[PDB]
């Protein structure tokens, strides 16, 4: 009603939008250091 | 044992044998749980 709105809105994504309104996929990598064993480690720099 | 780790050895017997052996590591990893009590899963 007046000054009452559903809090969510849709993004009207179209290929015709300028770049700032084109959709972007965002993935954020949150890296956690817990008491748990580390389990996520990059490759080992081994040699001959 | 407490972080939490497990060692084991499985051998046949024929109410424990009067002997000695040393157990090998089975599980080794922290979880953040205070273990003061335990129960088996049947």
């Amino acid at each position: 009603g007046f000054n009452c709105y559903f809090p969510l809105q849709s993004y009207g994504f179209q290929p015709t939008n300028g770049v700032g309104y084109q959709p972007y996929r965002v993935v954020v990598l949150s890296f956690e250091l817990l008491h748990a064993p580390a389990t996520v480690c990059g490759p080992k720099k081994s040699t001959n | 044992k407490n972080y939490f780790k497990i060692y084991s050895k499985h051998t046949p017997i024929n109410d424990l044998p009067q002997g000695f052996s040393a157990l090998e590591p089975l599980v080794d990893l922290p979880i953040g749980i205070n273990i003061t009590r335990f129960q088996t899963l049947l």
